[PDB]
């Protein structure tokens, strides 16, 4: 976001259900949530260009 | 179109004049088409058939600025025998701005195109020559 | 050259031809039917301009 | 009054642009220049000719 | 383009990093300007409120003046601690990419041969 | 004071400035560079943050 | 540099603060002060140049300039406190204001390193004499005057303003010494020819070249006096300062592509003084004798020559003094007379016997009488102009026929001849005008008496 | 207007380009623009006249309108890739019609045909939170997606609102249309410098702010709507036209002004990315602008236009109008140049 | 799903067609925002029920929601506009050119 007053404040008011693989209602994943779930784990810490 | 018109720029200037007219025209309608669209919706006709007489009429001066300036772009290459010199566009743009001029019924406005569309033509050739990026992708 | 043809090329010139463009860029009607084709057409040119692009 | 306003400030509102004005204006605005371009390019070319070729001597210039 | 960078705190104005900045001299002319800028505020401001412009107002005035140092003050402070992290960067990156930043070799004026270009 | 204080000052001045040339040019290329290839602390685009992530069993075992 | 700059910026607060009934006396001293402390710029006992500081320095032909500013405030501020005695106090420490920031800005430009900063500076100094012909300006035309000024200014600077960040990427840092020791030479390219032209064309319009020349006369006639003084005394010379400043990096394609601009300031030199020959206005006929001196200025430093670099400063400092004493001159009768035609005083030698001998020494500098330093300049220019082709003596001879015709038209126009014995209100002198006479005349005699000072760069 | 109604609308109006700025996701940034937009719609219609009421039809329909267009860019890149957010990969497509949609609310050419007519008709004070506060949230969200636009679409889009909005101010005599006109030309430098650099972007739109605040509340002053209404100011105020002037002047980007900044940073940068052509023709377009400016100098400042009769009186009468917080943006949008590498970052 | 997907988004591209090509009525206009709207939902809840995403479903909601406070609020304009002039056309809404 352009501002990071959840990051901040720690709070997630919009944060934890950005994708398919994120927290789901009595635990019914969603279609490929292994997939999204290894897209993320790869993407993560190296940058947008990285992990294009 | 984009092929079209990078198959303008895949022989050198002499050569294949009716295909750079052709080009060049092309280019001059597809322009004229879209002025003619702005102008007749910012500034409705009063009927459909002075519309598209309008549009008709703005498409036909485009285009004729167009076939002008690259039929007089080709010949003064082929007669100096100098593809590479920004003197044949700003002769040809100087065309096109005299039928500009020759269109819209006015000395005034035949001077002021030649003068300005010859620089803009001048430009566009040198930028081709010495590799301009009219619209870079950010590199920095 | 000083009072007529200098005056006519440079300065008088350059304020007419702006002169005319602003009047042909403000001569608006003033109606949001217009303003909405305009920018439909705005939509068309911008779709064909990636289009061609890619 | 009369006459400073109208060798002043009248000239370009009651001047209509003519072709013989504008021959005149166009002659008496380049004919000069390319003239003496054509003559200052000419004698400094022959004198740049001179000098690549060694024909042309100078004596004592030395402060040009 | 610095916002992404490791270890950034979101919105933290001056990190602890920022410490180890030598801090403003407090008389130095950027905050100087700064205090003339507060100054000036208050004279145009006592002159549109049709107030007598100098001797009027003197509170006011040294509000304004103390105000516009230090908010300059720590606003000077973050812009050295970012300015200095963009050298720190810039140099690690340079570091650690030396076989993109080689070193090249300077000639002295007596292998090369400008062309002369005789003015006459 | 004599000329070897204009002198040695234009010196002084001469090295800040060819300092401040090179290490502009330097920052041009580090900027072009992580750009091109952003693997340096500037133009790091966003990605999805890992940890809102469930990684707790679920009702579908093929997860 | 620094010395000279602070006291200039603590004028403003001495004027605003000074008593109404003593805000002339004060700024006038100190400015008079200012000048003297400038003074000491022209100690140079080395071939080194003064650099002050990291963005301040002194050059031989920098330090003229500065000495010609600060000595130009006084002169500036006795010239205008004559026709704002019918004006509001705070107005008028607005215009002594517009005086004192116009020659801060005019200093720091001289003195800058950096072309950016000059640059900066250099629009700095566009802003105020704009707002001072359209305030304090007596015709309706003042405003179409400023319009024509600014912009001419601004269509100039703008591809300078494009080309600098240009060459400060290519090469680093934009400082003059710097770029005066990497010079590197140019490939001569159709992208080099642009940006030659969009590095020169700014200068180019501010000196004028002819044919973008029509900005200055009326600038000049609904400027006030202060304005017209400030105008043609330094900031066509700051022009010529730019151009000389910018060259040396535009080696070498600038030997071919001098031309146009060569022929151009030729030419218009000519026609402009035949203009002056015709010319019903005598505020319009001093303006275009500063375009015709000005064109043989682009014409040397087009050449490029030592002898036209040096014939370029002496004429550029003999003409800034020269023009604003025919200005004052000028402004004098039109205070007289409440008009600006050329031809409606005539036997004023009858009247003002000392004023004539001021006319007559200033039209005696204009048309470059020997041993002065305006003969100095043109003659060397002529030497340099001859140098770089031998049929340029043409020209140079056809303007100066006409420069002493209409300099000597002049002089029998407005002070030989019977006198217009119907003009009732002509007040006798004053000691002020009188007092800006000489102290135009008596800096043109010293600098005649040692013409070293002035030589510039080159020699 | 009750204080109740009042606090709630600029609470709302407040609150939207906050959640667009603070929101992760492109639903809440979304939201964010509706609340933006239905919290300021009954502010403009407040004077309730029928050019108030045409002003607020063309408003809500245009921003409704480029918000639909938003939200299926929206829907389409959680059709594509499953997310609230475009990562990296989303379409060309999308990115295209997000960033046309953000370029119509925001009010640029060719979009910009609504936004001298909105800003006519609504008073003065609207006026200024409409062409400062609405363009913030619009803004973030391109600036967040800074790195995936279209440079060449962008660029276009700049290009001609710095062409149009230099003619429509060149043309207009209203003030509000002259401001907007100037909105028009500041967002299109805005845009220009946007995939680049969004930091200057930032740097141009805190400069344009800190300048349209202070010369909207010198209009507000004494309700000056017009050249002339604001040329016979020196009767009324002769202490602001100084202000006034170096405001003009700063906006029409003159050196030494603060207003040269934003426009010298983004030539630079842009030089640096090789758009030299953009750079020129958008520093011409800038020169007119200045032109205009520079005109409604002359008729308010450097000469004097005859007053009224009535000026009499309202000089007998006294005011307290200009607030406090209008000497400190006019400093600081007139005498910050050589604070211009803190200015920048 | 895709043949249905491109169905809706052609029904979406009708939608916005009419209400950039305006009638006479600022009503019809409205409820060719409502169509763009209802387009929008369908393809956001088919997206949610094919992905199974019941974190997003609220999403649709939501567009429900604040896209009726658009139409309430664009009623209100029409009331307003209606009282102007007696009827909706947006032919009468057209003195702000000067
Ligand atoms: C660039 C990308 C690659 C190419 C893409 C495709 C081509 C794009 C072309 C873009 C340039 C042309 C744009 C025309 C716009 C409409 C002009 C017009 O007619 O208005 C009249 C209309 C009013 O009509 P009216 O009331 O009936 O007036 C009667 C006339 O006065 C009656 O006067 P008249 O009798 O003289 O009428 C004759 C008529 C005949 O003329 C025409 O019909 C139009 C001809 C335009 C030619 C210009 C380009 C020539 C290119 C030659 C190329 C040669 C080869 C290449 C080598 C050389 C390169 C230099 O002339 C006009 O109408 C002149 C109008 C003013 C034109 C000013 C052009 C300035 C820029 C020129 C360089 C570009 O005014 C408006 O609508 C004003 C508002 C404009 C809104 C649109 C703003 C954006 C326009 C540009 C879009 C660019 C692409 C998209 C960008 C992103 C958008 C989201
Ligand atoms: C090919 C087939 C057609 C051949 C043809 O028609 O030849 C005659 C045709 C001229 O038409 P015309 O027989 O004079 O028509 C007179 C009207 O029937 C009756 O005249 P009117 O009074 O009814 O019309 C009013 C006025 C209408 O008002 C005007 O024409 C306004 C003035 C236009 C510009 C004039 C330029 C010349 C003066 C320059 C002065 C010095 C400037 C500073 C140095 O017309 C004129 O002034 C007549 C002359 C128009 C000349 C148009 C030239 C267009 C091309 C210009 C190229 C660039 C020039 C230099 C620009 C430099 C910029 C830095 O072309 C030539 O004579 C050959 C030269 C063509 C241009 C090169
Ligand atoms: C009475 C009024 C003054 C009271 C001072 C009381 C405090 C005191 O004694 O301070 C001593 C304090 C001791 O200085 P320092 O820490 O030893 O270092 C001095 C060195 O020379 C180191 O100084 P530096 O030479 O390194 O300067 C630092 C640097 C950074 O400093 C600055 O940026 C400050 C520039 C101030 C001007 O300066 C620059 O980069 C100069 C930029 C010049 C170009 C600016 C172009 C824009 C137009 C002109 C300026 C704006 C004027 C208003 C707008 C109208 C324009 C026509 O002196 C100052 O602060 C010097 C400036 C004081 C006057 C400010 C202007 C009035
Ligand atoms: C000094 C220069 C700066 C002055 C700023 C204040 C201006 C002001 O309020 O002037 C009025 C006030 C004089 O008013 P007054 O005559 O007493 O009574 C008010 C009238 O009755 C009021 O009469 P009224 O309101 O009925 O009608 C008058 C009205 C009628 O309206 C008009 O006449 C309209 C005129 C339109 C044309 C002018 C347009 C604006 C031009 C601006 C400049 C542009 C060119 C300059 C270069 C580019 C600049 C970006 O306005 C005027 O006549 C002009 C008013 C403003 C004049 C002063 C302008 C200052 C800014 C421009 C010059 C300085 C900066 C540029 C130069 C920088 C160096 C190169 O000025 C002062 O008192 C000046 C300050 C003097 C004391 C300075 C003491 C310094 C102490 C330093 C140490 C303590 C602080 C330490 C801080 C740091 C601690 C660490
Ligand atoms: C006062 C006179 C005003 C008009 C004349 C101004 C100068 C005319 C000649 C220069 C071109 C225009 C200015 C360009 C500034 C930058 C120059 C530069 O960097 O050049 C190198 C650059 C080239 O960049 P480069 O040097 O990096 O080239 C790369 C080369 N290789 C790949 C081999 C390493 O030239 C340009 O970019 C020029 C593009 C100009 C396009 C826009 C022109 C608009 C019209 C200009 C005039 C407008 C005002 C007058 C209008 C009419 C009034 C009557
Ligand atoms: C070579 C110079 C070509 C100049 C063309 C041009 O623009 O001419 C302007 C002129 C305006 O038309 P008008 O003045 O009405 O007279 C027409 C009579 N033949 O139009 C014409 O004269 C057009 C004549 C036909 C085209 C000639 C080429
Ligand atoms: C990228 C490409 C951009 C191209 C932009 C220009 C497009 C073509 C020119 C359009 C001109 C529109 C305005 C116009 O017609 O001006 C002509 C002007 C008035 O002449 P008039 O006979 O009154 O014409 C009716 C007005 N349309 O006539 C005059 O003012 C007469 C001027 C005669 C001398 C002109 C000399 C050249 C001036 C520019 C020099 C630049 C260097
Ligand atoms: C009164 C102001 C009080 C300010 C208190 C501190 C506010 C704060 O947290 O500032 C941090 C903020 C964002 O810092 P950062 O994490 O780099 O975010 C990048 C966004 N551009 O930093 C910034 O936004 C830096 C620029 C601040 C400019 C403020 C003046 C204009």
């Amino acid at each position: 976001p352009f501002l990071d007053i959840q990051k901040k404040l720690g709070i997630s008011l919009d944060r934890h259900f950005m994708f398919l693989s994120a927290e789901q209602p009595y635990k019914n994943a969603a279609r490929c949530h292994a997939f999204e779930k290894e897209w993320i784990e790869c993407a993560h810490g190296i940058g947008g260009t990285r992990a294009k | 179109v984009k092929r079209f018109f990078e198959s303008y720029h895949e022989v050198p200037d002499g050569t294949q004049c009716h295909r750079k007219t052709y080009i060049t025209t092309a280019l001059g309608g597809i322009c004229g088409i879209i002025g003619s669209a702005y102008s007749v919706s910012l500034n409705p006709a009063d009927s459909t058939l002075e519309a598209v007489a309008r549009v008709g009429r703005y498409t036909f001066t485009a285009a004729a600025i167009g076939a002008m300036f690259g039929l007089t772009t080709c010949v003064s290459a082929q007669v100096r025998e100098k593809p590479d010199d920004p003197l044949n566009y700003f002769i040809g743009g100087c065309a096109g701005g005299l039928t500009l001029g020759a269109r819209t019924h006015s000395y005034g406005t035949a001077a002021m195109g030649c003068v300005y569309m010859g620089t803009a033509a001048a430009l566009f050739k040198i930028g081709k020559l010495e590799g301009w990026e009219l619209f870079p992708t950010p590199k920095v | 050259l000083d009072l007529i043809w200098l005056e006519k090329t440079i300065p008088k010139s350059t304020s007419t031809l702006h002169t005319n463009m602003t009047t042909l860029t403000t001569n608006q009607k003033g109606l949001i039917k217009l303003y909405f084709m305009s920018f439909l057409i705005n939509i068309i040119l911008i779709i064909i301009l990636y289009s061609i692009n890619l | 009054i009369r006459w400073t306003y109208a060798r002043s400030a009248n000239i370009y509102p009651n001047f209509r642009p003519t072709p013989k004005n504008s021959l005149l204006g166009a002659v008496a605005g380049f004919g000069p220049l390319i003239f003496w371009y054509y003559v200052f390019k000419t004698d400094r070319d022959r004198k740049e000719r001179l000098i690549q070729e060694g024909k042309l001597d100078r004596k004592f210039n030395i402060s040009y | 383009m610095m916002n992404g960078r490791p270890g950034h705190e979101p919105l933290k104005f001056l990190p602890d990093e920022a410490r180890s900045l030598p801090p403003p001299k407090l008389n130095d002319p950027r905050l100087v300007y700064m205090g003339l800028l507060g100054y000036c505020t208050g004279l145009m401001d006592n002159m549109l409120r049709m107030r007598p412009v100098m001797r009027a107002g003197l509170h006011r005035q040294l509000l304004f003046v103390t105000s516009f140092v230090f908010a300059g003050y720590f606003y000077l402070k973050r812009q050295n601690y970012l300015y200095a992290v963009k050298d720190h960067d810039m140099f690690g990156y340079i570091k650690l990419h030396p076989e993109d930043f080689p070193e090249k070799e300077k000639k002295t004026y007596a292998e090369i041969l400008e062309p002369f270009h005789p003015v006459r | 004071d004599g000329p070897e204080k204009n002198y040695e000052k234009t010196l002084a001045i001469l090295q800040i400035e060819s300092e401040k040339a090179e290490l502009r040019l330097k920052e041009q290329e580090v900027r072009r560079l992580m750009r091109a290839r952003g693997d340096g602390p500037w133009y790091q685009f966003p990605t999805p943050e890992k940890e809102f992530i469930d990684h707790s069993p679920k009702a579908t075992p093929d997860n | 540099m620094l010395k000279i700059i602070l006291p200039s910026l603590m004028l403003l607060p001495l004027t605003w603060l000074s008593s109404p009934k003593k805000t002339w006396t004060n700024v006038t001293s100190y400015s008079f002060l200012i000048s003297l402390t400038s003074l000491t710029l022209l100690w140079q006992t080395d071939e080194n140049y003064k650099n002050f500081s990291n963005m301040f320095s002194s050059d031989p032909l920098s330090t003229p300039l500065i000495i010609l500013t600060a000595w130009l405030l006084p002169l500036m501020l006795m010239a205008s406190q004559n026709h704002l005695k019918k004006d509001n106090n705070v107005l008028q420490k607005l215009y002594i204001s517009m005086l004192i920031s116009l020659q801060i800005l005019l200093i720091m430009t001289f003195s800058a390193t950096e072309l950016i900063m000059f640059y900066i500076l250099f629009e700095a100094t566009l802003i105020p004499t704009l707002i001072i012909i359209t305030r304090w300006g007596n015709q309706t035309e003042r405003l179409n005057a400023g319009i024509y000024f600014l912009f001419y200014t601004l269509i100039g600077s703008i591809p300078l303003l494009i080309a600098l960040i240009l060459i400060q990427n290519h090469v680093g840092t934009l400082n003059l010494m710097i770029l005066s020791f990497t010079t590197h030479t140019l490939d001569a390219s159709w992208s080099n020819n642009l940006l030659w032209l969009a590095c020169m064309m700014a200068f180019l319009i501010k000196m004028p070249l002819y044919g973008v020349h029509l900005w200055l006369p009326k600038a000049h006639v609904e400027a006030p006096i202060a304005g017209s003084m400030i105008l043609a005394a330094i900031l066509l010379k700051l022009g010529s300062y730019g151009m000389i400043r910018i060259s040396i990096i535009l080696d070498p394609l600038t030997k071919y592509m001098a031309y146009p601009f060569i022929l151009l300031s030729l030419w218009g030199m000519i026609m402009t003084s035949s203009i002056c020959l015709r010319q019903t206005d005598l505020k319009s006929l001093i303006a275009y004798s500063s375009v015709s001196h000005m064109a043989l200025v682009i014409a040397s430093i087009m050449i490029q020559t030592p002898w036209s670099f040096m014939g370029a400063t002496m004429l550029m400092i003999a003409h800034g003094l020269t023009s604003s004493l025919l200005f004052c001159l000028a402004n004098s009768n039109y205070e007289r007379i409440h008009s600006r035609t050329m031809i409606m005083a005539r036997g004023l030698q009858m009247v003002f016997p000392l004023m004539a001998t001021w006319w007559l020494m200033a039209s005696l500098a204009n048309l470059a009488l020997p041993p002065s330093i305006n003969l100095m300049g043109e003659l060397f220019i002529t030497m340099s102009l001859f140098s770089w082709s031998n049929f340029t003596i043409i020209l140079m001879g056809i303007n100066i026929i006409i420069t002493g015709m209409y300099s000597m038209y002049m002089i029998i126009t407005t002070q030989r001849g019977k006198l217009t014995n119907h003009m009732i209100n002509l007040q006798p002198s004053h000691t002020r005008e009188l007092t800006l006479m000489a102290l135009h005349m008596i800096p043109l005699i010293l600098l005649t008496t040692s013409p070293k000072l002035i030589t510039g760069l080159t020699m | 207007m009750n204080p109740i109604t009042l606090a709630i609308i600029y609470f709302t109006i407040f609150l939207g380009p906050v959640i667009t700025m603070s929101s992760t996701n492109l639903m809440l940034m979304w939201v964010g623009l509706e609340f933006s937009l239905l919290a300021i719609i009954p502010m403009l219609i407040n004077k309730k006249n029928p050019r108030s009421t045409e002003a607020a039809t063309k408003y809500f329909v245009t921003q409704a309108t480029a918000s639909m267009i938003i939200l299926l860019a929206i829907v389409l890149n959680y059709k594509q890739l499953g997310t609230w957010m475009f990562q990296q990969q989303t379409n060309g497509l999308i990115l295209n019609m997000t960033l046309m949609a953000l370029s119509m609310k925001l009010g640029l050419a060719p979009f910009h045909f609504w936004l001298p007519e909105v800003t006519q008709g609504i008073p003065l004070h609207m006026g200024l939170i409409l062409l400062t506060w609405q363009k913030i949230a619009p803004l973030s969200i391109l600036i967040q997606i800074y790195p995936l636009l279209n440079s060449t679409i962008i660029l276009m889009l700049a290009i001609t609102s710095i062409f149009m909005g230099a003619w429509g101010g060149l043309n207009q005599t209203q003030m509000r249309k002259i401001m907007a006109y100037s909105s028009i030309a500041h967002m299109g430098w805005m845009l220009a410098i946007l995939p680049y650099n969004p930091s200057l972007t930032l740097l141009n739109l805190m400069i344009y702010i800190i300048l349209t605040a202070p010369m909207f509340m010198a209009l507000m002053l004494n309700n000056s709507m017009t050249i002339n209404s604001i040329s016979l100011l020196w009767n009324k105020t002769p202490a602001m036209l100084t202000m006034i002037s170096l405001m003009l002047l700063s906006l029409g980007g003159l050196p030494p002004l603060t207003g040269f900044l934003p426009k010298w940073i983004i030539i630079t940068e842009l030089m640096k990315n090789n758009c030299l052509i953009m750079a020129t023709l958008m520093a011409m377009m800038a020169l007119l602008n200045l032109f205009f400016y520079t005109r409604l100098i002359y008729s308010t400042s450097l000469t004097m236009f005859p007053t009224n009769n009535n000026s009499k009186m309202m000089t007998h009468q006294t005011k307290t109008k200009p607030n406090l917080m209008f000497s400190t943006l006019a400093i600081m949008s007139t005498m910050t140049l050589p604070l211009a590498p803190q200015l920048i970052t | 799903m895709p043949s249905t997907f491109f169905n809706l988004t052609m029904a979406f591209s009708l939608s916005l067609l009419g209400t950039l090509m305006f009638r006479s009525h600022l009503m019809s206009t409205l409820l060719c925002l409502e169509g763009m709207v209802l387009s929008l939902f369908i393809m956001t809840s088919v997206t949610s029920l094919n992905s199974n995403s019941m974190s997003s479903m609220p999403i649709p909601i939501t567009i429900l929601v604040f896209a009726a406070c658009e139409a309430a609020v664009g009623l209100a304009l029409l009331v307003k506009v209606s009282n102007t002039y007696g009827t909706d056309y947006v032919q009468n809404l057209n003195l702000l050119q000067c």
